[PDB]
């Protein structure tokens, strides 16, 4: 199609400040209820639409990983993905940058930005990842 | 699900699972009407209704199973069902609900698959890239990976002992002419077959196959009537749906698995530590595992532990795989669920013959679960309890 | 089935249909929420069993449509059901049981289907993927255009009056916003319109849509606990399989609608001659026709008469397709079945504003099919007779 | 890499190797007589004792349609039809020939011919029927 597929995931996760400044995750906290949550057109919890946004913490923490060596079509392998979580009690499930046989359970890893696959158009799709940081 | 009256299993059927050039069709008819033939039934529309299993083969895989058996009609209710592996325990847990609830007092489930015959991309196993995870990269073999890193590093399992549920399921299987894989396997063959995602290596994962089975169930009074010798009690059946949050889980348990078994014991009254055989979703080594602590056999923390110590193989608290599991059969999608059904009735009837617990067992549990979008353990777990219902 | 006891349809929904960007999933979500705000159910907790119906997208299409709503987990069995067309009339089925056996008080049905996004124009659907006929190159287009290549040798009726049929469901269809194509079309534009297979041309061929609509039903007890003002009481509904063999069948004949209409008949107490309005399986306009006698509404050899004679259209004795009919909606598999449950509902409640039926109905039917199984002319028939429940 | 059917089917269409006319095939059930194509268990009295018997090659149209759009991949147009042998045995298969010339009732011969593409794109040659003189 040469109306283009996506080059970036997704804007209502991962903002990216107009000025330049440091990409951050965001979620979304029910005004009703509490919950926080990323971004959903209503609340699972109580069916409330009105929401607030919360930045989130760059800094996570590896809950568990895999290194994938057969993994999905039209990705390089290796590659590693993981259950990263956020000190507000969310878990991202991201790729980690870097090779295999080095990345440890409760590792403390930082937000990045790269490519996560090739879009329809042989194009990066660019979103989150995360690092380490020592 | 409370049953309001007592349902029991007839006659069961089950075909050779693994690489078949007779499609599932065909399977699931042999596996029908070895089940009718098992139940006595001298006139087939005496089966009520009819719920069929199936993955992706199509969209009317149970009339085309009974349509070879002269029984498509108006006295032939047939629906099929679909929850992913879920599907062929679903067939046999809506044939229950219908006994149970007295829309009809003899009713039939089959579950039929037959993958091999036919081009699957490979994207049909898998959610679209909407799914979050699957967007950056996820595939299943990954996914309980990174529950098997998360057990080892809690407990200090090796990759050794995960292989170990391998090498005890095709143990198990040796002597099964229905299962595909089976025998002596070492561990580090084990260990040493193609790493998929570590620590997940080839042989740690079901692999893809076909095959059928079938579950007749009716009243108890039907029982006697069609003089069924050890008809076996359905004392328990339960479906769940997987709850969806986004917050940190202990992925070294199960949030459905843990509930729908508590609610399985609750309703049938039969506690984890009475259950003798166990057939479960050992779609990778880790899995079976980890659900010896989700379902309550041991504790929290102790399912390496109830491994070392035999406690899940011939001898121990519960024999758990002893079909073979799905590390053995292969996994036709649509056939699991109630090829385990018919399997455990087999070992209720001590008719198992080179692989038939010992002693006979008289609780048989069986679980299957099937999907998982993002920020879902599952999609849907089907778990049934069935125990002897035949006196002395 | 007979109901053992009274069950009530509470809230429906109903997506736009036609050519989608979002998936089955989000339309599925869209039409049970649209049903559960219907049902003044405002919490994820309140329905106790989900049936959804799908053809080709997903095998667990009713987790992915509810996980967005927080509404999976232990108090909620979902099951995927599958009968080609029929689907989204099973999952309805499905609920009704439910409620009517006592399993639940309080259930839901969805029929969803998108495919669109997920398959390439300029091509006709096939017959099932394992059938024999699919290897002889059968579409679904052809299968249904042979039976009005025969009416037509059989009765001289012409392309002219098949025609008629896209015609009067085009104009039913004229000021319903859910439709895919609606309006005022002459026959000589649906008979000049591009051949598909003889003598079916583009106009009378049902789109290939995607849409979604659901159906929340439950007990007397609940629908005044709800506050439902306009319960719609289920006076009967029946599913059925095809008969099959290869004998020389009269395909201007139905073996399985005239078999399922009788029976809904009989168990609901409700003649032919009483119903007010009905939705039935026009894929083709040969369909609707030929229906018109096989589930009684006139006599053998009337159809075409009871058609010119404006029968079938306001004023007569029972308005066919209403909403539009396949013809006018086009015919998301796993949808179109709930979708007709959902608009006669509409019609009944008095609720259809610029295609509101007068004077207002009080008994409405509906009918879907499935197929693709050679020696079948549908593998499957799921049949709703539907009247008033609130009195005056 | 093993290569796909270049040919449908030998359970239905037999073609003599001393090159006599094929034919489609029926079987009869031992036990109560039904006939019927090949299948492993009858479906009136569920029997597996059958005898072959060799079907008529000519049949009538008892429907048809000219396909334009049709299956995915299938080059159009092309015709398939309900058509009924004596034996009173209906064969679904493609009729050769050009749109706009079928009529129901027409008489027709059996005969062989490519009914679409295989995997590797070779034809499957399989039973068809067409006019007679
Ligand atoms: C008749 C049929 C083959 C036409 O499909 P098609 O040739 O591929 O047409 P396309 O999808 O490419 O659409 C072409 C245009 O015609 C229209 N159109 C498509 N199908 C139409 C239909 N059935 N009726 C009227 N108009 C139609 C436009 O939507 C479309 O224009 P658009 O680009 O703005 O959307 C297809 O609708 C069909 O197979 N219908 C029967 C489906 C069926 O068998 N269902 C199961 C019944 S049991
Ligand atoms: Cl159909
Ligand atoms: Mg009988
Ligand atoms: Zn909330
Ligand atoms: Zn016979």
């Amino acid at each position: 199609e040469k109306e283009p597929d996506i080059t970036f995931f997704h804007p209502d996760i991962l903002e990216v400040p107009k000025d330049g400044g440091l990409p951050y995750l965001k979620g979304y906290r029910c005004k009703k209820c509490g919950q926080l949550d990323f971004k959903t057109e209503m609340c699972t919890n109580c069916w409330s639409e009105e929401f607030e946004m919360v930045p989130l913490s760059r800094r996570g923490k590896v809950y568990s990983f895999s290194d994938i060596y057969i993994g999905q079509q039209g990705l390089a392998t290796p590659y590693i993905f993981a259950y990263v979580d956020l000190p507000e009690n969310l878990r991202v499930f991201a790729q980690l940058e870097g090779e295999v046989d080095t990345y440890r359970c409760d590792e403390e890893v930082e937000l990045t930005l790269g490519p996560i696959r090739m879009n329809n158009d042989n194009l990066p799709i660019i979103s989150y990842k995360f690092k380490k940081i020592a | 699900m409370k049953l309001q009256r007592e349902v029991y299993i007839a006659g069961v059927g089950e075909t050779k699972f693994g690489k078949h050039t007779v499609d599932f069709d065909v399977l699931g008819r042999e596996a029908a009407l070895q089940a009718m033939n098992g139940s006595n039934i001298d006139r087939p529309d005496m089966i009520q209704s009819a719920y069929v299993g199936n993955g992706m083969n199509d969209m009317t895989t149970g009339q085309a199973v009974f349509r070879g058996l002269g029984m498509c009609g108006p006295n032939l209710p047939i629906i099929n069902v679909q929850s992913a592996c879920s599907a062929g325990a679903m067939a046999v847990f809506c044939a229950i609900k219908d006994v149970a609830t007295g829309v009809t007092d003899l009713s039939i489930g089959v579950g039929t698959e037959n993958h091999t015959m036919h081009r699957q991309s490979g994207a049909a196993f898998s959610a679209a890239r909407s799914d979050i995870e699957t967007m950056h990269g996820a595939v299943m073999t990954g996914k309980y990976a990174m529950r098997a890193t998360r057990y080892m590093h809690e407990t200090g399992a090796t990759i050794e002992d995960l292989a170990m549920i391998t090498v005890k399921n095709r143990k198990h299987a040796t002597h099964n002419p229905y299962a595909w894989f089976k025998g002596a396997i070492t561990v580090e063959e084990v260990v040493n077959s193609r790493m998929v995602a570590y620590p997940m290596t080839l042989q740690q994962c079901c692999g893809i196959a076909d095959g059928a089975a079938a579950v007749v169930v009716g009243s108890k009074e039907m029982m006697k009537k069609l003089g069924i010798a050890k008809p076996v009690k359905v004392a328990g059946v339960v479906v769940e749906s997987g709850p969806y949050h986004n917050r940190p889980r202990d992925i070294t348990g199960d949030d459905i698995t843990e509930t729908t078994s508590e609610k399985l014991y609750e309703e049938s009254g039969i506690g984890p530590k009475e259950v003798n055989i166990l057939e479960l979703h050992d779609a990778f080594t880790i899995a079976e595992l980890l659900y010896y602590e989700c379902m309550g056999l041991c504790k929290k923390g102790d399912g390496l532990k109830f491994l070392r110590d035999g406690q899940s193989t011939y001898g121990g608290q519960c024999v758990v795989s002893p079909r073979g599991g799905l590390l053995s059969y292969g996994h036709p999608i649509g056939a699991s669920g109630a090829a385990q059904i018919a399997q455990n009735v087999k070992q209720l009837r001590g008719e198992c013959g080179g692989y038939q617990v010992g002693p006979t067992p008289k609780v048989a549990m069986s679980h299957v679960t099937g999907g998982g979008l993002s920020g879902t353990e599952h999609a849907a777990c089907t778990m049934h309890m069935l125990v002897k219902g035949w006196g002395s």
